[PDB]
DNA sequence: TTTGCCCGGA
DNA sequence: TCCGAGCGAA
DNA sequence: TTTTTT
């Protein structure tokens, strides 16, 4: 009924990889469009989103849409015996107990059969407005996940804050304070690295840090960040795939002071 | 505002709003232009104002941009053990005092040194009292502590000493009605002459305890949508309070002495969720101040229950130490 | 320990002797000399320094090839009780 | 330290530099400074209570010894500090087996507190302090006994620091308005010696909230008022007139004396009862049952509350308890 | 669920069928529920205290705070061990029993509990930008059970975090309670329903699940032998159905748990033989109660009061045996090996007779 | 600011740093016009360790007036790794100042990444301490100092410098036994860097711990030879000499049983 | 004169 | 699937 | 997880 093969199994185990810590359950829901998924932390304070599309695949189809409600660490069990080169495919049928995964390898000699129980979760549905964020900026996912890293040693909390061609990573602890600027650049040799932004109104934000360390994970899937700030919506972190994304929307701390 | 219980909304901003403990603040007051402040054990009973006046002082010393960079406040809710004191506690207290802005110059007394505030200090473990003993002595020249407690024997002998001692009053109509009276004011809360003293009387020496029953009042005065005044009986019945006419019962069936009566009396009772403590608190009062029983009657009875309260205090069950005593004064 | 019993003395539960070999070599018809008897002196002694040792001598009771005695002060101790239905008993009384 | 002397509390702002400055313990001063004189320092042990000068001494005694540079010259650990069984074997044992970095000479290490000390750390000095002797001497300061082996109580010289007598504390005193500019009464100096217990640090601590609350120091002078305002204590005024109250009136009026005296100022209950047991330890009693009653029946109410409890229902104990406690007197 | 217990227990504060005046004032508070103070419910056991929680909180967020899920929390101790805590959730609030990690449950107060006052929450259901526009409540039940250590952690988070956090409390007593919490709160007495109001209530149910009975007066019996416990007769109700074939007889007779069958046995052999062997006998009944999870406060409790139900005791002997149990309730408070102080109150009731 | 002190790499000051890092904990700078010296003295106040850095050392350097900034070495070490070795690192201190500011900048693109390190307020004399005429100075290759330490102390906790005429003499005994080196002076013009320099008037015997020459050797990495001085009454002098300044280890010996 | 549950591993 | 280590933790 | 001896 439903049939999945990905170009790489690689990039299947990556994005897995990506939301495994935050979530363990999770509903995929495969359409003839592709494949989405939206969970919500225990805690409440994170939500990831899915939208691999129909390109990524390297073939697709599926009917009718189905729901297939899976936890992440037996997946991730299945694809870690997977090899590093094999064509990944999913398969399900109507009315599906479980998910048949085929590791096809590239020489025919190599074939490997698995089966995974679904699960029934109780998920509710999630409505996510588009949204005109105070401010949006683009920039290469090593920076990033580097100065998250090298900031998260100094304190529990890291600032964001966007100013005129200014955006500030600042972190306040015991032994001090770590900032990091940087500033709206270009390089046309090389535009991968460059760092865009616009900004609309200045914001300022306070996240804590095991929450950005557990988003930095994904910076394996694309080589750029998207990040998007309002002062009263959570703060939206997009990694760009093939056709599809992988995004967390990040609640702020409580400003207790103000 | 409106987002606020009453407890935090009126919280005192400045020294000047703490009411009745002027016997310390007058001596914090003066600090502002003395700069030598010395080691602080604010002690006293629950809702007395303690924690709000070491904020408010923070506050008037070092003004809303300093405050934060000058002090480290560790309560109950943070991890306290000999090694936190020994590295956390101890390294703040090393370091250079912030560098003040010339604007905070202007505007503030901006002393030279900062404040480690050891909110609840008498949850601490003896040990690690015994580590802050020589950071506070050797590191003074930059650094001073405030220890604040509700049980002042908790705190180990050397660091009482150290420590410059302030006792926190018992807030009653006396010297809290003043403030209770401007809440009420600033909140539109419409009262029978009478009403705030015997709020302030059933607290008990807790200002909080007060502001939160005239805010349950006021609620149930505003649900009703009738403009009348709060009556003491609705205080009453919203603290918790036995009506006296379920006292007089338990009263009349002590001096019948029947021990089934007072059994049964008992058993009934307890279903109705009355706090044993306020029952015990109600008999002290009715039968210690009643001329019809004499001297003898009286010592027994105070022992009696100065015994209930004590094991009642260790969280006993509230029937059997309820019906003990009652067994107990229908014998004298 | 455990590990240390598994590489040492493990090897010879089934093996000859080659210091018996050799000194009895010229001995004509000595078939004692080239076998084992293994002691295992002070089994209550056995502290953390010997972690799974205990279970792994009582292993040893059960798979041995050739003899192995043990011996203990307390035989009546927890530690103790593995060796119970694969030991034959010797009790030492204090002498008179 | 940050500006000048005058941004300190007292209780550090006149802690002694010298020998002659430490008040109140002759005998210890006079042995341990012809102990240096002499070449002849042997391990030391200063036992005492809270705040009588053994701290001050030792850090004067090292000084005296080594000069204004002695804290490079001295290994000072103290209950902030790590002080287990390797820190004895790696950082003590090394500085006490090792010559000096900045100038020749002996070594000192000063354990304070060490009644912090595990066993096992204790012990371990054992042999340190013996080997080590001849270039090395310890100090060990500590309030309580009890916690120090037996073998480490063996090694050391004890030296017993006593509670502050009356004269130590008063030329103290009278050397702190000389140099605050302060004026004090002779009934105020009376009743803050009395409440010090022999403590210099309350005595400083009490005085310096004392001209805190004086409108004009320059003028103003300390009256005992002024003592049992900072320090929301009980006049010995209100103290007899509740103990009179109760050994002499009804219940009814008793009560109400209690209640009003308390609400006058705001006293603490406890408070009043050890000014009570203070009062009535003095009187001559004919039957022994009435000061075990009296002593029994206030140290539990004491003990309960230590533990919170409801006040009205203790005073009301406090008030049975000396009734009945009396009637034994018949 | 199935059992009637809880297919007929009433989801808002217009369902609820007890205590009127209690009702209107959890109205009133429900009101304007933006100041809403920090609550601590109080009353005795299973009168209708989480019910009404439950009602309070359906009437400030609607009734999505019935959509429950379960979640397992992880903890790491000092000494490096692991522990777990179930934690109950809706979209609006959370539910713990802290106590279930014993001496540990400061740990959930300290971390977990803290780490809710401190962060703000998605909502992608109720909310146009994505934020929870709203206070977090927590539910703590058996708060009575906290290690003073853990009621300590709660104060400062109580107030510093008042515009993020509020707490409802529940307990059956106030008396190990420490002072500082309960000046935090405001206290909501919760009394048992009457007899008639029970009786009204089981009446329902014996209608709603077609059940014949005689007369009335059978739940007025039933009524009568809870002690005010409304769970308990409702959950007699239906085992005395299920015993007499769903047709309930005035000779039907009231059913006892089999706790309270061996402790009223104990309490015959206590009253018979008062003796060393008698005394040894009773130790073996202890460890069996306590064995299968029959606390040492209720044995305590049950076992005092069905002694002074004894017909053939005097006054004298009731007034030393409640001493007694007085005495030894609070060593049970102080202690940690309950059979010691047990068999010590067996031993003096037995001496005192 | 009122010092400015840019590395053209971070790496020659994280270099210096990890030269002495893993003997003492506090560390106190003082900056002036002429370069920035440093002191510190180990837990057990056995060892000392005195650090020098000219304004050769720095591509600009600028101290108006003298400032001394007193931090815990575990921090600085934590934030200099927070930093690229490739970056330009700038120190910059204020007058009377409450934190040191360490700022890794990349000409190659417009990042800046500031740290404030908030210090401490030690106060505690440097001393100048060098005794003027010391016994005997000798002079050696690093990696063979390093080596004969490292064999020595495998056997005992202890090693003894023995110095005489024309002779230098390294011993060590201990459970196992005892070892003994002996080295002479010795001059080789197609490699001066091997040479041997002896130069005595006293003979000298002193001993050392162990732990604490095995923490001086560490500094190798920074000098390709290590000066000894020594002396029947002093501490013994390692110095190692950087391309600018010197890094410099004063141990005390054990007390003679 | 030594219990009950039941580890980590096979 | 079987076995009991080590700790008392309801 | 370990207080004291004569
Ligand atoms: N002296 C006071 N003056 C004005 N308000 C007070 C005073 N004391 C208590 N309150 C009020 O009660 C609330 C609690 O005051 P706190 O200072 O937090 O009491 P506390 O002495 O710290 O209580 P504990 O020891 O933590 S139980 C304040 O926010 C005020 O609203
Ligand atoms: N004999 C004394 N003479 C003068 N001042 C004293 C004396 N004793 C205590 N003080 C004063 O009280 C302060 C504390 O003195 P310390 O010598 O540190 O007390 P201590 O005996 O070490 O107390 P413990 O055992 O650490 S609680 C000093 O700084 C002095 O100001
Ligand atoms: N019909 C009705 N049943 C109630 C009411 N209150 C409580 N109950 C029932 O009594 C049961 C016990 O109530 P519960 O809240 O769990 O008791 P508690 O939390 O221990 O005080 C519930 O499961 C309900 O079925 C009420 O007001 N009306
Ligand atoms: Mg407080
Ligand atoms: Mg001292």
């Amino acid at each position: 009924m439903l049939e999945a093969k990905f170009e790489e199994a690689s990039l299947f185990k990556r994005i897995i990889d990506g939301f495994k810590d935050c979530v363990q359950l999770v509903n995929f829901q495969c359409k003839e469009d592709g494949i989405i998924a939206q969970a919500v932390d225990d805690s409440r304070v994170l939500l990831v989103s899915l939208e691999i599309g129909v390109e990524a695949f390297q073939e697709y189809r599926c009917d009718h849409p189905v729901t297939l409600g899976m936890d992440l660490t037996s997946l991730s069990k299945i694809l870690r015996c997977g090899n590093n080169t094999d064509t990944l495919t999913l398969i399900a049928d109507n009315t599906p107990d479980s998910i048949i995964l085929l590791f096809e390898d590239t020489k025919k000699d190599r074939i490997a059969e698995y089966s995974l129980k679904l699960m029934d979760i109780d998920a509710d549905f999630l409505k996510i407005e588009e949204l005109q964020y105070d401010s949006t900026l683009s920039l290469p996912s090593s920076e990033f996940s580097k100065i998250v890293r090298d900031l998260s040693q100094l304190s529990d909390s890291i600032n964001i804050m966007i100013t005129k061609e200014t955006i500030k990573f600042v972190a306040d602890g015991d032994i001090g304070s770590g900032s990091v600027i940087i500033k709206p650049f270009v390089d046309m040799e090389h535009p991968e690295t460059s760092i865009k932004l616009e900004m609309d109104q200045p914001v300022d934000l306070t996240f804590g840090a095991k929450y950005l360390l557990d988003i930095i994970k994904g910076s394996s899937l694309s080589d750029r960040v998207g990040i998007r700030l309002s002062s009263e919506a959570p703060a939206l972190f997009q990694f760009d795939l093939k056709s599809g994304f992988l995004q967390f929307f990040l609640a702020p701390k409580f400003n207790d002071e103000e | 505002l409106a987002q606020q219980p009453w407890v935090e909304k009126y919280r005192p901003k400045n020294l000047d709003e703490v009411t009745a403990q002027d016997h310390a603040v007058t001596v914090l007051k003066k600090t502002l232009k003395s700069a030598n402040l010395p080691h602080m054990l604010f002690y006293g009973p629950p809702g007395t104002g303690k924690t709000s006046t070491i904020l408010a002082l923070t506050k008037e010393l070092y003004g809303p941009d300093l405050m934060k960079s000058r002090i480290l406040e560790l309560n109950a809710s943070d991890e306290r053990g000999i090694s936190i004191v020994r590295e956390k506690v101890k390294n703040f207290a090393r370091l250079t005092v912030s560098k003040p802005s010339k604007h905070d110059l202007e505007n503030y007394p901006c002393p030279p040194y900062k404040i480690i505030i050891l909110d609840e200090a008498d949850s601490m473990t003896a040990d690690a009292q015994s580590a802050l003993r020589r950071t506070m002595e050797t590191y003074s020249g930059v650094t001073r502590f405030c220890l604040i407690c509700n049980y002042v024997t908790r705190i180990i002998d050397p660091l009482a000493s150290r420590c410059s001692k302030f006792r926190f009053k018992a807030l009653d109509a006396s010297n809290a009605i003043d403030r209770l009276r401007f809440i009420s004011e600033q909140e539109n809360v419409k009262c029978d002459d009478g009403v705030l003293e015997r709020i302030l009387d059933i607290s008990a020496g807790d200002l909080r305890r007060g502001i939160t029953l005239l805010q349950s009042a006021s609620k149930g005065a505003q649900y009703l949508g009738d403009g009348k005044n709060i009556t003491s009986t609705q205080v009453e019945e919203l603290a918790g309070v036995v009506p006296h006419d379920i006292l007089i019962e338990i009263v009349e069936k002590v001096k019948s002495g029947d021990f089934d009566e007072i059994k049964k009396y008992v058993n009934t009772f307890m279903k109705s969720g009355w706090s044993a403590a306020s029952v015990v608190n109600q008999l002290h009062e009715y039968y210690i101040t009643n001329d019809n029983f004499d001297t003898n009657f009286k010592n027994q009875i105070s022992w009696l229950l100065f015994t209930t309260d004590s094991r009642l205090n260790n969280g006993t069950n509230e029937h059997i130490q309820l019906l003990n005593l009652l067994v107990k004064i229908s014998q004298l | 320990s455990k590990t240390l019993l598994n590489a040492g003395v493990k090897n010879a539960l089934d093996n000859m002797s080659v210091v018996g070999y050799f000194k009895h070599n010229e001995e004509a018809q000595n078939l004692n000399g080239k076998h084992f008897v293994i002691i295992m002196d002070e089994v209550d002694g056995m502290s953390g320094g010997d972690r799974g040792g205990v279970g792994q001598l009582a292993q040893f009771c059960r798979k041995t090839s050739t003899p192995l005695i043990l011996i203990c002060n307390e035989r009546n101790l927890p530690k103790m009780r593995p060796f119970d239905r694969v030991c034959l008993d010797i009790q030492f009384r204090r002498p008179d | 330290e940050k500006r000048s002397k005058e941004n300190l509390p007292w209780v550090e702002k006149y802690r002694p530099e010298t020998l002659d400055e430490v008040y109140g313990q002759n005998e210890v001063i006079t042995t341990v400074r012809k102990f240096v004189d002499e070449g002849k320092l042997p391990h030391l042990l200063f036992y005492g209570p809270p705040g009588t000068g053994k701290t001050s001494t030792i850090v004067a005694l090292a000084r005296e010894i080594y000069g204004k540079n002695y804290s490079n010259m001295v290994l000072e650990l103290n209950a902030s500090d790590d002080r287990g069984i390797d820190v004895v074997r790696n950082q003590i044992k090394d500085f006490a087996s090792t010559r000096q970095i900045f100038s020749k000479g002996f070594k000192l290490i000063i354990l304070d507190e060490a009644d912090a000390m595990t066993n096992a750390a204790q012990n371990a000095l054992r042999r340190v302090i013996e080997r080590y002797t001849k270039n090395t001497r310890f100090c060990v300061l500590a309030n309580y006994a009890h916690k120090l082996t037996p073998a480490l109580l063996s090694r050391c010289t004890r030296f017993r620091f006593q509670p502050l007598p009356q004269e130590a504390i008063e030329r103290r005193i009278a050397n702190v308005l000389v140099h605050e500019k302060l004026k004090l009464s002779p009934n105020a100096e009376k009743a803050l010696i009395e409440l010090s217990n022999g403590d210099m640090r309350r005595v400083l601590n009490v005085l310096q909230s004392c001209k805190a609350t004086l409108d004009n120091p320059d003028e103003d002078e300390i009256s005992d008022d002024v003592i049992y305002e900072c320090c929301g204590a009980p006049r010995p005024s209100d103290l007899k007139a509740v103990l009179k109250s109760i050994l002499e009136d009804d219940w009814g009026t008793a009560h109400y004396t209690l209640n009003k005296v308390r609400s006058a100022k705001g006293l603490a209950l406890i408070d009043l009862i050890e000014g009570i047991v203070k009062i009535l330890e003095d009187y001559e009693l004919q039957n022994e049952e009435t000061r075990v009653h009296l002593l029994t029946k206030l140290a539990d109410i004491e003990y309960s509350i230590s533990k919170g409890g409801n006040d009205q229902i203790q005073g009301s104990a406090v008030i049975g308890a000396i009734k009945a406690s009396f009637e034994n007197e018949t | 669920m199935s059992l009637w217990v809880d297919k007929y227990r009433p989801k808002s504060l217009n369902a609820l069928s007890h205590n009127e005046e209690l009702t209107n004032f959890l109205k009133s508070l429900s009101d304007q529920p933006r100041d809403l103070p920090h609550l601590l419910l109080y009353g005795p056991n299973g009168t209708g205290k989480k019910t009404r929680c439950m009602a309070l909180l359906e009437s400030i967020f609607g009734p999505g705070v019935y959509r429950l899920k379960i979640d397992v929390r992880q903890f790491v101790t000092a000494s490096n061990r692991k522990l777990e805590l179930n934690v109950v959730s809706s979209p609006y609030h959370l539910e713990i029993t802290p106590s279930d990690m014993g001496n540990n449950d400061r740990i959930v107060i300290q971390e977990l509990l803290k780490e809710v006052a401190q962060m703000e929450q998605v909502d992608f259901q109720d909310s146009k930008d994505g934020l929870a526009h709203r206070y977090k409540c927590v539910i703590i039940n058996e708060a009575n059970s906290l290690t003073k250590d853990a009621q300590a952690a709660l104060r400062r988070t109580m107030e510093k975090y008042s515009k993020n956090i509020r707490l409802i409390m529940v307990c059956d007593s106030m008396s190990p309670i420490i002072a500082p919490i309960k000046s935090r709160c405001l206290l909501i007495r919760c009394p048992a329903p009457s007899d008639s109001e029970i009786s009204t209530i089981l009446s329902d149910v014996v209608t709603n699940e077609r059940i014949q009975l005689e007369t009335k007066d059978i739940l007025k019996r039933i009524a009568q032998a809870s002690n005010g416990n409304l769970r308990v007769s409702l959950l007699m109700l239906e085992s005395m159905a299920l015993n007499n074939e769903l047709a309930l007889k005035s000779s039907s007779p009231i059913i006892k748990p089999d706790w309270i069958i061996v402790i009223h046995k104990l309490t015959r052999k206590i009253v018979k033989e008062r003796s060393v062997n008698s005394l040894i006998e009773c130790r073996a009944v202890l460890y069996d109660l306590l064995a299968h999870c029959i606390p040492a406060n209720i044995i305590l409790k049950e076992l005092t009061f069905s002694l002074l139900d004894v017909e053939t005791l005097n006054t004298t002997n009731k007034s030393s045996i409640i001493e007694y149990s007085s005495v030894f309730d609070e060593r049970l408070s102080l202690g940690n090996k309950a059979i010691f102080h047990l068999e010590g109150f067996i031993a003096k009731v037995m001496c005192c007779l």
